[PDB]
């Protein structure tokens, strides 16, 4: 047998490499540069025609299997990591591309949350997945994902990128280099997603709960006269060479707060753990609480894990969660690989198990016969 | 334009000798060391300096206007000297292009206003796109396209370059006639 | 390819998936009679090589070395192949002036041998987890095998004989409080030079560092030499074992090297009416062809069609002479002079024939597109023949129709 | 719970309804288009029409297989992973728990009440699911009224109108004197 | 009997390898004929 | 078991066939490599 390849198709970035390795070999933006198109189209797009999606995935998988990885597709197996409740037609297409065009031996559709649990070694743990599109949580108890007690909110990368763009356009101060030393607002109508992502990573950080709670009430201005903490210094960011955008200190520590803002509904990234944990079985409560896992690149943002764990323990004392989750000890697990590449590492650890892989995985001979991929929906 | 090469009428003033046509406008300071064995074209306002050179060019070589081919200086501890470059067979240097390259391979299409760095080797059957910067001491494999300010692998070329490029340079030469 | 706009006039492929591609990109399948696209054909892996130091590495060595060259390095700041400079060696880039001294890597006495990448921090914990799950997976295999052979036997779990060292990993300890964001981040100027961008962060995925001083230069990525193999046909094309510094094909096969290539020599006016002159060069030494067909009525995907090209011309026998010919060497009677065809045929040079197509532009607003079918006598040589020993009359008799789609500039 | 599980399957079709306001239109989608198949396995293998539903904003959503496999979780709650008996089971178990003499008459008189019986082909499925669990050659009549949603109130309206109700209710002065039990003891 | 089934599977797998090798023999043998032609051409071209 | 014995003898014969085929393929590959070396010599002449 040969070392099975692991792929993990995401909206922002795709993880690729081989099984039984310390981390992924290639990690790249999930896009393709088609002739005529100035900006490259995104390879994973939900709610489009199958033929157009088929062509994009055919183009992308080709780049992964030749330019990034150097190996024959037909020779060795595949371990496709994809999140639970991934759209039906997308997963059906992705398999149909691998089985028909590339003619792979067998694909294994592992849920990202159960794979993240294997990397630690613990059999039972709560898993939060703060991705690009949606920040999803799914309790895993001793190998069994509990779909009953699922939770998701659109407070990921996309929702954060959009919030940054909005704030920058309000307090817009750019030095074009054409008598634009004076503050010039909205010279460009929209900012490209590639720039916004680079600003987010380098400039913006996650504030402490004490400082963050003041920032929330400050921008609200709820019958108070200038009750904001002192912001960090303003950082100057180059746009397309000559144009120098002066990023305000307030924007850096306020953009993140949309994730941890209550917004009346009581629906934050913090609340989603406690909302799910309260809905879980009464016996499983204390085991899941003690074993928390925080995967996804959105949680890589500096000082996110401290704010989350703090915001949890504050929301615990709130009267809604005070009865059930009152006297619970919330402890976070530190996975071996980085927060972005926890999902991938599980699939590699699973891919190294050649004996179990072949049995669980769906063979091409079965797919060609039936034409029915197994899912958590009815058969 | 749609596969077919288009007409280009040259003026009376041009040095036509043994097939090799060289525009009189285009200075080539150092005529001794530079050598053009085949039926080469050098368009107006182009430079081929003899700064301790040995500039050998192809059978059907083409260099469009405002374009420079200068040899690079090798930073050697023994002795600092200008390395003699060798342009390959059927080489197409595009307009306004800068070339400080040592050993340019055969059957290559160098793009418009693209700066190739010092001591840069190019292997046969490659293509550099327009508005691109190849840094000093870089190599580009066959059936490749290098682009961007970094100057890195963009993709692969069509399989039939060796056969196709012959038609292009020979057609341009044949189509390029006096008025 | 690019200088002349090959991406204009396209040829169609037959099968499940119909594709419009330039003849330059397409490949002809000789085993059967059907040209197929780079998309349609299956891709293989032959050889690995470094783009800087062109060294053909074997498949086994690549797996050990993680598809990388040991000697060559790529800079982390910008993506370019580094160069060794002495004073006793330091690694430096040409484009950007990033050095190995900047991040604080010590200079090596030996040139290539000294340089290395640090071991992965969670490599020991990795192997322990694999071996735990490997032992645990092996138990499930034995359980699944024992269960399956019991079902196959169909003895209803009949007890003939008596039924029925452990590896235990310790699960990772959960920290009570994770390390808070350092108070430096509050009230400190952020230099964008010091912190690293996402692109250069993600190129080093094993321990993607925020600071630049931590970010080490990764080994240069090895490139691939593609070999094509079809569904119906077996082989198609391939590359030598010394693809480094070579432009030779072990088996040369391409649509332009069999099917007669069409090119638009002259482009007329685009104002509702014109007469366009197109050439039809042959590639084969001795053959016959014809551009008679008008692409039927609403058949063979003529949806792109935005004009009515007549091309009402009978077959014209053209031949290629693989030799350096003079300007009008000899005038052949039966090939050239007999079919004079002054209205139809524009000019007839060596391996060349110009043909006037009567297009009807401005049927839509703009972007004029013409569909026409081209026929050719394909000397397939499918049957066993050594230097054309067999007559190959039935092969030559076979008329292959390629649905061409020419797109005028507009 | 059927509205909650439909939201999950709608995300599996690729339409998110994350907001608490957006939960209300999932309840509207359920109430508009969700039919209970007599055989669930046959309808899954059959290719769906993908019937379009129009949202308040004007946008269209193709529901497809989520339409029928959402309200199935009433009759089979183990599928999602909820430890319960099921709507067919609780009806039969309630009759089987009662004395043997009454079982025949209780099967012969079943009444559907509430809004979560109005699902298209609910009575058709329940009749089939009850028959296989219930004893053979027993008459099973599931007598649904036309006003199932408003049946519970109409009962109270009739009960309230009767002169017997005057005796049944607890007076304000009675609650002050008797104590807390007053409401509990008079309930039945 | 398990040994019989396993040995039958081993023979079947060896036959699958044989069939793959035969397909490769045909395709790469047409390739080798092309390469023989190419080697003749290469000798002629070496002379030239 | 007797049928399986016949099958096993045939399988051993087919394994011998596999050995012969692999030997022929390797020998032809070596001959082609020598021809490629000759071609490389020709290419050196061409470079000169
Ligand atoms: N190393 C990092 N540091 C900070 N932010 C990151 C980092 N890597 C990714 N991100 C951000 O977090 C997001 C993570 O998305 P990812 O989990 O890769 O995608 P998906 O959820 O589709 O699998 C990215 O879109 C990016 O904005
Ligand atoms: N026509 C309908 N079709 C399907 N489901 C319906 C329909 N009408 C109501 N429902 C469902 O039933 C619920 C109404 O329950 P209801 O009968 O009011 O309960 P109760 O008896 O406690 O008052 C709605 O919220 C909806 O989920
Ligand atoms: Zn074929
Ligand atoms: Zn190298
Ligand atoms: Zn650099």
């Amino acid at each position: 047998e040969k070392t099975a390849v692991v792929i993990d198709l995401g909206e922002a970035f795709t993880k690729c490499g081989f099984a039984g390795e310390t981390g992924p070999r290639c990690i790249i933006p999930s896009v393709i540069k088609k002739a005529g198109m100035p900006k490259p189209i995104k390879v994973v797009q939900y709610n489009i025609n199958t033929e157009e999606l088929y062509s994009y995935l055919k183009e992308f998988i080709h780049i992964l299997y030749f330019r990034h990885l150097l190996v024959n597709p037909r020779d060795r197996r595949v371990v496709v990591i994809e999140s639970v409740l991934c759209p039906s037609h997308f997963r059906e297409t992705l398999t149909r591309v691998l089985f028909k065009y590339f003619e792979v031996p067998s694909v294994l559709l592992a849920p990202s949350h159960l794979m993240a649990l294997l990397t630690l070694g613990i059999n039972s743990a709560m898993v939060l997945d703060c991705g690009y599109r949606e920040s999803l949580v799914l309790p895993i108890y001793e190998g069994i994902p509990v779909l009953n007690c699922w939770g998701a909110l659109p407070l990921g990368g996309k929702a954060l990128h959009k919030e940054l763009e909005t704030q920058l356009l309000e307090q817009c101060t750019v030095d074009t280099g054409a008598a634009k030393e004076q503050s010039l607002p909205s010279v460009m109508g929209s900012i490209p997603e590639g720039v916004l992502e680079d600003i987010k990573v380098r400039t913006c950080f996650v504030s402490d709960l004490t400082r963050g709670l003041k920032i929330q009430a400050a921008k609200f201005n709820i019958d108070g006269n200038t009750e904001r903490p002192s912001p960090p210094p303003n950082v100057d960011y180059p746009l397309d060479g000559e144009k120098i955008l002066h990023v305000l200190g307030s924007i850096r520590d306020s953009v993140v707060e949309i994730l941890f803002e209550q917004d009346n509904e009581e629906k934050s990234v913090a609340t989603l753990i406690l909302d799910s944990l309260m809905q879980c079985p009464i016996d499983t409560r204390k085991q899941l609480a003690e074993n928390l896992v925080i995967i996804g690149g959105t949680s890589m943002l500096p000082g996110f894990l401290h704010r989350l764990l703090a915001e949890i323990r504050y929301l615990v004392e709130k009267p809604k969660y005070k009865k059930t989750l009152g006297t619970k000890t919330f402890r976070i697990h530190t996975p071996p690989a980085k927060a972005n590449c926890v999902a991938w590492l599980g699939g590699a650890i699973f891919g190294a198990l050649q004996d179990i892989l072949g049995s669980r995985s769906v063979s091409k001979e079965y797919y060609n016969q039936t034409g029915r991929i197994p899912d958590w929906c009815s058969l | 334009m749609e596969l077919g090469e288009l007409l280009y009428n040259k003026s009376e003033y041009i040095e036509t000798a043994s097939g090799n046509k060289v525009s009189r406008q285009s200075v080539l300071c150092g005529s001794q060391n530079i050598v053009l064995n085949g039926k080469t074209i050098v368009m107006n306002d182009c430079i081929i300096r003899g700064d301790l050179a040995n500039v050998r060019v192809g059978r059907h070589c083409v260099v469009k206007s405002r374009s420079v081919i200068r040899p690079p200086f090798k930073k050697f501890s023994k002795g600092v000297a200008f390395f003699p470059l060798h342009i390959g067979d059927h080489v197409f240097i595009e307009e306004d292009c800068v070339v400080n390259a040592a050993q340019i391979g055969s059957y290559v299409h160098v793009g418009k206003n693209c700066v190739i760095g010092r001591r840069c080797v190019l292997k046969d059957c490659c293509k550099i796109l327009d508005n691109t910067v190849l840094p000093p001491e870089t190599v580009v494999p066959p059936f490749t396209v290098f682009s961007g300010c970094p100057g890195l692998f963009s993709g692969e070329l069509p399989e039939c370059t060796q056969e196709l490029m012959i038609d292009v340079t020979k057609s341009y030469y044949q189509k390029f006639l006096p008025l | 390819a690019s200088l002349l706009q090959s991406e204009r006039v396209l040829y169609l492929v037959q099968g499940e998936k119909k594709v419009r591609a330039p003849l330059s990109q397409l490949y002809f399948c000789r085993y059967c009679s059907e040209l197929r696209s780079l998309e349609c054909v299956s891709h293989e892996v032959d050889s690995h090589y470094c783009p800087s130091c062109l060294e053909n590495m074997p498949s086994a060595e690549a797996k050990l070395k993680k598809n990388r060259c040991a000697n060559c390095f790529d800079c982390p700041g910008c993506m370019h192949t580094l160069s060794t400079r002495a004073t006793a060696y330091y690694l430096a880039c040409g484009f950007c002036r990033w050095t190995s001294r900047d991040v604080g890597m010590a200079d090596k006495s030996v040139a290539s041998g000294g340089w290395q990448e640090p071991d992965h921090p969670h490599t020991q914990r990795m192997n322990k987890l694999i071996e735990y799950y490997q032992q645990l997976a092996q138990k499930e295999k034995v359980e699944r095998d024992r269960k399956k052979l019991a079902r196959r036997r169909n003895y209803m779990p009949l007890a003939f004989s008596q039924h029925t060292k452990e590896i235990k990993i310790e699960p990772a300890q959960a920290v009570d409080e994770v390390e808070p964001l350092p108070e430096d981040y509050y009230t400190r100027p952020v230099n964008l030079t010091e912190v690293t961008t996402l692109q250069q962060r993600l190129l080093q995925p094993d321990f993607q560092p925020i600071c630049a001083s931590q970010l080490y230069p990764r080994h240069k990525h090895l490139l691939i030499k593609r070999s094509l193999r079809c569904r119906q046909c077996e082989h198609n094309l391939s590359k030598p074992e010394f693809n480094p510094t070579s432009i030779k094909f072990k088996i040369q096969l391409v649509a332009v090297n069999y099917i007669p290539e069409v090119r638009i020599m002259s482009i007329p006016n685009l104002r509702y009416m014109k007469e366009s002159q197109v050439l039809l060069t042959l590639t084969n030494p001795v053959e016959n062809l014809t551009h008679v067909t008008l692409l039927e009525c609403e058949e063979g995907d003529p949806d792109d069609t935005n004009s009515t090209a007549k091309v009402s011309v009978p077959p014209t026998e053209l031949v290629l002479a693989g030799k350096d010919a003079a300007a009008e060497y000899d005038e052949l009677a039966e090939p050239q002079d007999f079919p004079d065809d002054p209205d139809v045929v524009a000019f007839r040079k060596a391996n060349k024939v110009g043909v006037f197509i009567k297009v009807t532009p401005q049927r839509e607003e703009g972007d004029v597109t013409v569909c026409f079918k081209l026929k050719h006598d394909f000397k397939n040589l499918a049957a066993p023949i050594r230097p054309v020993e067999e007559a190959d009359p039935g092969a030559e008799v076979s008329w292959l129709t390629q649905h061409v789609e020419l797109s005028l500039g507009p | 719970d059927v509205s909650r599980f439909l939201r999950l399957y709608l995300r599996k079709e690729g339409y998110d309804f994350h907001s608490s306001s957006e939960f209300e239109i999932v309840k509207a989608i359920k109430e508009r288009a969700c039919y209970l198949s007599i055989n669930p396995q046959k309808d899954e293998t059959l290719e769906t029409e993908k019937a379009q539903y129009y949202l308040p904003d004007g946008s269209t959503i193709e529901i497809g297989p989520s339409r029928f496999r959402a309200p199935e979780l009433l009759f089979r709650p183990d599928l999602i992973g909820e430890e319960s008996e099921g709507i067919h089971e609780v009806l039969v178990f309630a009759i089987q728990k009662s004395d043997m003499d009454l079982r025949r008459t209780l099967f012969s008189n079943i009444v559907l009440s509430g809004g979560s019986t109005l699902f298209k082909g609910f009575g058709d499925r329940l009749l089939s699911e009850v028959k296989k669990l219930a004893p053979k050659d027993v008459k099973i009549r599931i007598s649904a009224p036309q006003e199932r949603l408003y049946s519970t109130w109409i009962g109270g309206s009739i009960l309230a109108s009767l002169d017997t109700f005057k005796k049944m209710w607890v007076s304000k002065k009675e609650y002050e004197e008797d104590g807390a039990r007053s409401i509990h003891r008079k309930t039945f | 009997q398990d040994r019989v089934l396993i040995l039958e599977r081993q023979g079947h797998d060896k036959d699958l390898q044989l069939h793959q090798s035969q397909l490769e023999l045909q395709e790469v043998r047409l390739s080798y004929r092309q390469l023989q032609x190419x080697x003749x051409x290469x000798x002629x071209x070496x002379x030239x």
